[PDB]
């Protein structure tokens, strides 16, 4: 993991300054992605899906 | 997130129910509405007047 900074604005961030929570984002985890795919696909009625297609 | 099983299953079953063996019905709808709308549009000037 690593932090990426995109600078914006004309004001200068003083030392010991804090970026607000609204200007920061958290990653979408790979294990979260795998969990989503597997849990969603486990509930699929694949016979109905194939028949509908 | 769009692959939620409930919505997928409901949409699939509903599509099966709606469109099973309805090809002839939809063909008849298309033919009849084509003929009716063409006949109506042939009187475009009359409708405007």
């Amino acid at each position: 993991k690593n932090i990426e900074i995109e600078p914006r604005g004309s004001e200068t961030l003083k030392p010991r300054g804090v970026l607000p929570v609204g200007q920061t984002s958290a990653p979408y985890q790979i294990y979260d992605a795998f969990l989503d795919v597997t849990r969603n696909a486990a509930g699929w009625d694949t016979q109905a899906v194939r028949q509908s297609l | 997130r769009s692959l939620e099983p409930e919505k997928v299953n409901t949409i699939a079953t509903s599509l099966i129910t709606i469109f099973q063996g309805q090809g002839g019905t939809i063909n008849d709808i298309l033919d009849q509405t084509a003929q009716l709308t063409a006949s109506l549009a042939d009187r475009d000037q009359a409708i405007g007047e």
